[PDB]
C-alpha cells in the first residue's frame, strides 16, 4: 500500500520489457539501444501507453465472431439476473470473469501492464477507486496523474455512439402489446471462455484423466468424470485468429459447441422381414437404442424401498420410453416403405398387422381392409410383454419377492397404454 | 469358480458360462491375454 | 441528400434445391422415378509427384528419393453403375417474387427511391431479358457442371408444379441450346414468361428441373465437393469428400444457383469466357480474376448508386445486370 | 398467453440449409426462436388478411441431418462450409463458419380469431401453406414437395371439441399424423430443481453448471453412468439485456429507424426431446413469446406444458 | 513478358471406368454377358520372417524366437472359379477432346498463347501419333496389369458405342501386339482414327473395352488394391459391389503408357506420360529437370519463348495435356 | 527423408508415414502451411 513499492514494481515491469526487446532484438549496430532506452525505459513509456489505451478495450461481448468486417460497438456489460427461474447465461460470472480484450495486437503492453495483481488486487481496480497510494506512483505532479488515470480507466468504456454493423445480426422481437425491439445480440466471449475452460478441465484435466484411468483399472476413485460427446468445433479467425479477440488466442478459434440434437439425428433405414429367418430376426427388429435402454432395465434388480420409490418411477418412465420407440419403429416402417407387402411367402408373422397398415387397406379394398378393421389386430402388446419379460432377470428370489408384482403391474399399465394407442388405427 | 481358463498348449481362452455348467470358447491367446482379461473383467465370476 | 442506406439486404430469389443424382438407362427416362441413386464410395489413389518443383528439389538424387515414396489418399468417387449409361439430376426451383423489395433497408427515403427505380425498370422493361437467360441456364443443363462436357445427349425436362400436380411440362435438347448464345425459341420464351410472372408476382412459382445425360456405362459423375477445413490431425484422412444428402450423391444448391446466375454477358472485358455469374465486382472463382472492377464505373455498387441516388440511369445491359444482382441477393452497406 | 381456439398442422416441411449454429454454446437443431419468429412472420403476412392470430408453434422434426463431418482421429465434429466468392482482387475471402442442416419438421401452430368462422378451415389451411411455401425457417429454404407420390395436406383441428372423447379422438388422429418425429418442449423447472439439488450437493453452483451437468454423460464410481430422464438438450431460451433500450433513430446502422434497439445476449435454458404422444394434450407443447421489455428478458418457452 | 499463368488446370481426357472383372470359360466368350463376377474373399496366411536382419537381430536365439512366433494375417484374395479359366475385364472409355484448352486460366495472354501453340501442333500434325499409341494400349491388354503376365491367350474386344448400340466392333489378339512396339495394322489404324477424331473434338467417342485373359482354372486374378489404416487384414482388394475391379486410374495409367521418347535407352520400353516421367516400380525418374526434357521445361520453352521442341517431345507434351493436372505456380 | 511434402498446384500437404513407405494426405494448404508445419514438427522425420 506504499507508492514506492508500486513505483519500483512498475519500473521493474518496464525494464523487464526493455531487456526482453533487447534480447529478442539481435542487434549489433545501428544504435537502436539508444532509442530503446529513451522510449522503452523511462516515464515516457507510461505516456505512450496512456496514448495506446484508446485502441484497446476490455469487453465481455464482442462483435468480431460475427463476420469480421464488422466495425460495430462492443460491450463490457454484465446483465442482471432473470427473475424467471431456470435459464441462465453470463450473469453467473461474479468473480470468474475473464474480461476479453479487443483492439490492436500492437498495444497489448497496456493490458499486460494494467492486469497486474501488485498489492492484492487489480491495478485498474486500484486506479478506479480514489485512494492515497493510487494517483501517486505513476506521477511526480498531480495533473499528469489525473490525465493518466482518466486514460487508464477508459479501457472499460465504450467508444463512439452505439452501433452494430450491417454484417452484425439484428433480430426483431414481438412485444406483448404491439411493436418490436430490434435486439442485436453479441458473442459472449467471457461466457464462452468459461465454458471452454470447464470443458477443458472436464476432458483434458488431470482430475478427470485419473478417474478415466481408474475406470479402466476398474477400481474405485473418489470422484467421477464426464465425456461430452458430439461437440462441434467452430473457428472464428480463419488463419489469423488473433485479429478477433484476446481470448481467441487461448482458444485458437475453437468455439466448442455443445450438441443440441433431436434423437433421430442418426438416420436409421428401414428393413422389412421377407423370408422365414427374416421373419424370425425382424419381428422384434431392435435398434441399438433399445438395447442400451434394456441394459438399464437389467441394472434395476436390487432395490431399497426409499430408493425403490424413485427406482419404480424411473422404471415407469423407462417402460414408457420402450413403448414410445416401439410405436416409433412401427410408425416409421408403416409410413416409410411398402416393404411389408413387398413379396409374399408363408412366414412374415402376419398376426401383427400394424407394420403393414397402408399395405393392406390402400391396395386390397375389401380383402384385407375389412379383415383388419373389424378384427382390429392390436394383439402385439402381449407378445411385446413376453419379449419385455426377458429384461428382468429370471431369479427365483426376484419372482418370490413383491418386486415382480410391482414390475407386472407397471408393465400391465404401459401395455394397456400401448393397447389404447394401437387400437385406434382405423381412424 | 474361475471366470476364465487358458488352455495353455493350444492358445485358447475359455470363459465360464453359467447356463450350462461348462466353459465355452472365448478367444485365442495365452497367459498375457488371460491376465489382461482377468484385469478387465475380474476373475472368480 | 438521399445517402445510401447503411443496411441493405436482398433475399435470394431463384432459390434452387440440392440436385439429387440417380442413374439408369437411356430410352427409359420416362420411367425414371425408381432409378437407383448414384452413391458416393471410397477408393484409394496413389500418385507420383507431378507438381512443379521449387528449384531446390530438382537434384536428381532428391527426385529419385522422392518418387520412391508415392503419396496415398482415399478419395470419394461417384460412378454410374456398370449397366447404366444415364445420369438423372433432379432438383426443384422456387422463383419467389417481389424481386426489388429489400429484406432490410435503413433509410425509408432510399427505400422508396429504390422501389420507384425498380418499378420504373419493370414497367419499362420487365423481367423478360433476365428470365430468358435464366430459362436458358435451366434449358441447357449448365447446372450439370462437369457431367455435361462429354455427354452424348443431354435432355432437360422442366415441369411447372401447381398445387399438387404438373401444370405445364417442357422438354429441351440441352446440347443444341448452346452455353454462350441466348437465342429465341417458343418453349424457351414460354418458360421465360413463367419465370417473369414468378419474379413479378407476390407468390412463388415452383419448377421441377430434371436433366438426363448419356455419359456411358460405369463412367464417373461429379457431384459437389465439400469444403471442410480441419481435415484432421496426425492421421490419414480424406483429401476429397463428395456431397451426398441421404446416401445419394448430390450437387449443392449454391452450385446450381451459380449455374443459374451465369447470365452476365455485359461485363466490359471481352467475352472470351462468355457469360459469367452475376456478382458485385463480378469475380469468377475458377478464373481467379474479378471483372467489373470498381476502377471502372461498372460494378454493382457504383451502378446502383448512380441509378438510385443521382438518377444516372445506366445502359439497359448494365441495369439488367443490376436487377440481376437484386434477384441474386446480397448483404450491402457501409459503416 | 391465451389458449388456441384451433390447432393448425403444417405438414412435414423440408428445410434444406437451416442454421445448425443455434447459439454460441449450442449447435444442432436451430433455436426455437426461429420457429416462433417464423410463425410471427406468417401472422404478419397472412394473419392480418385472414383475421386470425397465428400464435405458438409445436416443433416435431421428423428427420434431421447436420452437414457435419467428423475429422480423422478426433471425437469432435466440424462443419461443411460453402465457398463464398472472391474479393475484388481475386483473393480468397476470410471464411466465416456457418452451420447448415437439412431438417424435416412439422409445425403445430395455434390459431385463434374471428377468421375461423368467416372462412372454411381447409381454405385458411391452404392459404397459410401456400404462404409458407415461399418462406424460410432458420435461414433455410422451405422445399415445397413437388412431383413426389402425394403432397402432404393440412388439417386444421378445431380445439373446441363436442366432448372430451371427440377432443381426445381427433387429437389422437393428429398425433398419429405427426408421429415419426420428436416434439421439442422447454423444461426449465427441471433445470431449476436440478440447480437446487446440485446446490445442496456443493454450494454456490450456477445453473450454467447444472445445465452442463445435465448435458454431459458423467460417470460414477461404484462404474455406472448417470441416468438421464429423457433426451435433455441445451437450447437458447431467448435474450437478456446488455444495454438500455435505445431510441429508434438513435443507434447507428440499425435495421430500421422506427424500431427501438437494445444490445442483447443469449440465455441458455434446457429442452427435452420427447415423443409427441406423451403429453396427452397438444394444446400444450407450443412455443410462445414472453418479452417483459422493461427488464430485458426477451425469451421463449412452452408455457402450460406441465 | 508472358510469364506462366498462376492457375492452369487441364481436365482429364481419356476417362476410363472401373474395370469390372468377371469369370467364365473360354470359347464361350461370345455369350459372356451373364458371366458371374469374380468375388473378393478372405483367407488366412502365415509368414515366417523373410526381411533382412539389421545385424542386431542376427543373434541365432533371437532369430529362432522370432521364427517360433509367426505373423498371422487375413488377406483379401480374388480367384477364378475352379471351373472357369478366363477372366473378363470390362470397362468403358470416353475420349473427350478439346485437349489444349485448360479448364482454368488466370492469364488470358498465356491462355491465348497456349491455345495458339496447341492449335499449330494439331494443324501441323493431328492427334494421330498419340491415338495410335492409345489404341495400342487398348489393343494389347496392358490394362490387365498382372493378370496378363502369364496368360495363355489374351483377346480384347473394343466396341465403339453410338446412341444405344455398337457402331463398330474391333477384335484383337493382345499377345501378338507386343507391349513395346507401336507397329501398324488396318484395325489398329481404324481404332486410332476413331480415338483421333475423339481427341480432336470432331465426334463423341465412347468405347466399351472387354478383355479376356485365358489364365487357368481357379488361378489368382489381381484386382486393384486399397490402403489400410493376428487378424491384421494386411491386404484389401477393390470391389465395386461384391465384384472385383481395377481402379479407373490404373486403367488410365496403363492407357497413358505411350512415352518411348525419354532420353534414356529404349530397352525398357514405353512408360506412362508424366511430368518428370517416373516409374515408381523402377524408382527412377526419367526426364529429370537436370536435362531439359521434363514436361515443365518443355512446356515453358514451347509456350513462353517459342522454342518448339523435337516432334516426339511435343508428342509427349500434348500427351501430358491429355493426361490432365494443375500446372502453373503458387 | 522429408517429413512433409507439399503438392504445389493442388494445395495439399502430404505427411510421410513410416508403416507403409509412402506419404499420406495430412491437410490442405500451400507453402505457408508447409513452412508452419515444418516449424512445429521439424522436417527430416
Amino acid at each position: 500500500p506504499t507508492w514506492q513499492e508500486l513505483r519500483q514494481f512498475i519500473e521493474s515491469f518496464i525494464q523487464e520489457r526493455l531487456q526482453g526487446k533487447l534480447d529478442k532484438l539481435q542487434p549489433d549496430e545501428d544504435d537502436k539501444r539508444q532509442t530503446l532506452l529513451a522510449t522503452h525505459r523511462r516515464e515516457a513509456w507510461l505516456a505512450d501507453a496512456a496514448r495506446r489505451v484508446g485502441q484497446l478495450q476490455l469487453v465481455t461481448h464482442t462483435l468480431k465472431p460475427i463476420h469480421p468486417d464488422a466495425r460495430g460497438s462492443n460491450l463490457h456489460s454484465l446483465p442482471q439476473a432473470p427473475g424467471q427461474p431456470g435459464l441462465a447465461g453470463s450473469h453467473e460470472l461474479g468473480d470468474r470473469l475473464v474480461s476479453d480484450v479487443v483492439g490492436n495486437a500492437a498495444a497489448l503492453d497496456v493490458f499486460k501492464f494494467l492486469s497486474l495483481q501488485y498489492q492484492g488486487k487489480n491495478l485498474l481496480n486500484w486506479l478506479t477507486e480514489d485512494s492515497a497510494e493510487a494517483l501517486q506512483a505513476l506521477s511526480d505532479n498531480a495533473e499528469q496523474a489525473r490525465e493518466w488515470r482518466q486514460a487508464f480507466i477508459g479501457i472499460t468504456t465504450v467508444k463512439g455512439a452505439p452501433a452494430s454493423h450491417s454484417l452484425a445480426k439484428q433480430l426483431y422481437f414481438p412485444l406483448p402489446g404491439s411493436g418490436y425491439h430490434l435486439l442485436a445480440p453479441l458473442f459472449p466471449t467471457s461466457l464462452v471462455h468459461h465454458v471452454h475452460a470447464l470443458l477443458r478441465e472436464a476432458r483434458f484435466g488431470d482430475a478427470a484423466k485419473a478417474a478415466r484411468e481408474a475406470r479402466s483399472r476398474q477400481e474405485s476413485w473418489p470422484h467421477g468424470f464426464s465425456e461430452y460427446p458430439n461437440l462441434a468445433i467452430q473457428k472464428f479467425g480463419g488463419t489469423k485468429p488473433q485479429n478477433i479477440s484476446q481470448l481467441n488466442n487461448e482458444r485458437r478459434g475453437e468455439n466448442w459447441l455443445l450438441p443440441s440434437l433431436p434423437p433421430n439425428w442418426q438416420r436409421q433405414n428401414v428393413n422389412a422381414p421377407m423370408r422365414h429367418s427374416s421373419v424370425f430376426e425382424h419381428d422384434f427388429g431392435r435398434t441399438p437404442e433399445v438395447s442400451r435402454l434394456t441394459r438399464t432395465l437389467q441394472r434395476f434388480l436390487a432395490k431399497t424401498v426409499h430408493n425403490n420409490l424413485a427406482i419404480r418411477q424411473r422404471r415407469a418412465q423407462l417402460v414408457a420410453q420402450i413403448c414410445d420407440e416401439a410405436l416409433q419403429y412401427a410408425a416409421r416402417l408403416r409410413e416409410l416403405e411398402p416393404g411389408w407387402s413387398a413379396t409374399p411367402g408363408c412366414q412374415l408373422h402376419d398376426a401383427e398387422q400394424l407394420w403393414l397398415d397402408p399395405l393392406r387397406a390402400q391396395t386390397d379394398e375389401t380383402f384385407l381392409q375389412r379383415r383388419l378393421r373389424g378384427d382390429w389386430p392390436a394383439e402385439v402388446g402381449n407378445r411385446f410383454a413376453n419379449w419385455l419379460n426377458r429384461a428382468v432377470s429370471s431369479d427365483s428370489q426376484i419372482l418370490g419377492s413383491p418386486e415382480a408384482a410391482q414390475w407386472s403391474q407397471e408393465l400391465s399399465k404401459e401395455l394397456t397404454m400401448f393397447k389404447e394407442i394401437l387400437e385406434d388405427e382405423r381412424d | 469358480i474361475e471366470k476364465f481358463r487358458c488352455s495353455h498348449g493350444y492358445n485358447e481362452i475359455y470363459k465360464y458360462s453359467p447356463d450350462h455348467e461348462a466353459y465355452l470358447f472365448y478367444c485365442k491367446g495365452g497367459q498375457g491375454q488371460l491376465n489382461k482379461l482377468i484385469a478387465e473383467n475380474g476373475r472368480f465370476m | 441528400i438521399l445517402s445510401t442506406a447503411s443496411v441493405l439486404a436482398f433475399e435470394r430469389k431463384l432459390d434452387p434445391s440440392d440436385a439429387l443424382m440417380s442413374a439408369g438407362a437411356w430410352a427409359q427416362r420416362d420411367a425414371s422415378q425408381e432409378w437407383p441413386a448414384v452413391t458416393v464410395r471410397e477408393k484409394s489413389v496413389r500418385g507420383t509427384i507431378s507438381n512443379r518443383l521449387k528449384t531446390k528439389d530438382r537434384d536428381p538424387a532428391k527426385l529419385d528419393a522422392s518418387i520412391q515414396s508415392p503419396n496415398l489418399q482415399t478419395v470419394d468417387v461417384a460412378n454410374l453403375p456398370s449397366d447404366a449409361d444415364t445420369l438423372k439430376v433432379r432438383f426443384t426451383l422456387r422463383v419467389l417474387g417481389g424481386a426489388g423489395t429489400p429484406s432490410a433497408c435503413n433509410d425509408a427515403a432510399y427505400r422508396d427511391k429504390l422501389l420507384q427505380t425498380v418499378a420504373t425498370y419493370v414497367n419499362d422493361q420487365g423481367f423478360a431479358e433476365l428470365a430468358r437467360r435464366y430459362a436458358h441456364n435451366l434449358a441447357n443443363a449448365r447446372f450439370l457442371w462437369r457431367n455435361r462436357v462429354g455427354a452424348e445427349a443431354v435432355e432437360v425436362r422442366i415441369n411447372h408444379i401447381r398445387q399438387g400436380e404438373v401444370a405445364r411440362a417442357w422438354r429441351f435438347d440441352a446440347l443444341a441450346i448452346g452455353l454462350r448464345d441466348f437465342k429465341a425459341d417458343a418453349e424457351l420464351d414460354a418458360l421465360a414468361e413463367l419465370i417473369a410472372s414468378g419474379l413479378s408476382g407476390s407468390g412463388h412459382v415452383l419448377l421441377e428441373v430434371v436433366a438426363f445425360a448419356r455419359i456411358g456405362d460405369g463412367q464417373e459423375v461429379f457431384p459437389s465437393q465439400e469444403l471442410i477445413l480441419d481435415k484432421g490431425d496426425k492421421k490419414g484422412q480424406k483429401s476429397k469428400t463428395l456431397y451426398s444428402v441421404r446416401d445419394a450423391a448430390a450437387i449443392h444448391s449454391q452450385k446450381i444457383g451459380n449455374a443459374l446466375r451465369t447470365i452476365d454477358t455485359w461485363y466490359p472485358d471481352e467475352d472470351g469466357l462468355g457469360p459469367i455469374a452475376v456478382e458485385p465486382y463480378g469475380s469468377v472463382t475458377s478464373q481467379g480474376k474479378a471483372y467489373r472492377q470498381p476502377k471502372q464505373k461498372l460494378d454493382f455498387y457504383t451502378l446502383l448508386d448512380n441509378w438510385v441516388l443521382r438518377d444516372e440511369a445506366p445502359a439497359v445491359e448494365q441495369q439488367h445486370y443490376v436487377i440481376a444482382n437484386l434477384i441474386r441477393g446480397g448483404v450491402f452497406g457501409e459503416a | 398467453v391465451t389458449d388456441p381456439e384451433a390447432l393448425l398442422l403444417l405438414p412435414r416441411l423440408s428445410i434444406q440449409n437451416a442454421n445448425a449454429i443455434s447459439s454460441p454454446l449450442t449447435w444442432g437443431f436451430p433455436s426455437p426462436g426461429a420457429f416462433t419468429g417464423f410463425v410471427h412472420a406468417l401472422q404478419r403476412r397472412v394473419g392480418i388478411s385472414l383475421d386470425i392470430e397465428l400464435d405458438g408453434v409445436g416443433i416435431v422434426c421428423h428427420r434431421f441431418e447436420a452437414q457435419i463431418s467428423q475429422p480423422a482421429g478426433k471425437r469432435t465434429k466440424v462443419f461443411n462450409l460453402t465457398r463464398n466468392p472472391l474479393n475484388r482482387d481475386g483473393s480468397t475471402a476470410a471464411i466465416v463458419e456457418e452451420g447448415r442442416a437439412h431438417l424435416e419438421v412439422s409445425l403445430l401452430l395455434g390459431v385463434h380469431g374471428d377468421g375461423l368462422d368467416d372462412h372454411p378451415a381447409q381454405e385458411i389451411a391452404r392459404q397459410v401453406q401456400e404462404q409458407a411455401g415461399a418462406m424460410r425457417l432458420a435461414g433455410g429454404s422451405i422445399l415445397p414437395w413437388c412431383n413426389e407420390r402425394f403432397p402432404a395436406p393440412n388439417a386444421e383441428l378445431l380445439m373446441l371439441g363436442g366432448s372430451d372423447e371427440q377432443r381426445r379422438k381427433n387429437q389422437r388422429r393428429l398425433t398419429r399424423r405427426l408421429l415419426p418425429g420428436f416434439a421439442l418442449v422447454s423444461r426449465e423447472a427441471l433445470l431449476q430443481q436440478h440447480l437446487e439439488t446440485l446446490r445442496t450437493t456443493l454450494p454456490e453452483a450456477t445453473t450454467l453448471d447444472a445445465l452442463l451437468d445435465l448435458c454431459r454423460i458423467n460417470f460414477e464410481p461404484p462404474w455406472q453412468v448417470r441416468d438421464k430422464p429423457g433426451w435433455l438438450v441445451p437450447i437458447p431460451a431467448g435474450y437478456n439485456a446488455l444495454s438500455p433500450l435505445y431510441l429508434p433513430g438513435e443507434v447507428r446502422n440499425a435495421r430500421d429507424r422506427e424500431t427501438p434497439l437494445r444490445f442483447v445476449e443469449n440465455l441458455f435454458g434446457l429442452g427435452e426431446w420427447l415423443s409427441p404422444h406423451r403429453v396427452a394434450a397438444l394444446s400444450d407443447l407450443l412455443w410462445y413469446h414472453h418479452a417483459e421489455p422493461d427488464k430485458g428478458l426477451y425469451r421463449w418457452s412452452t408455457p402450460r406444458f406441465v
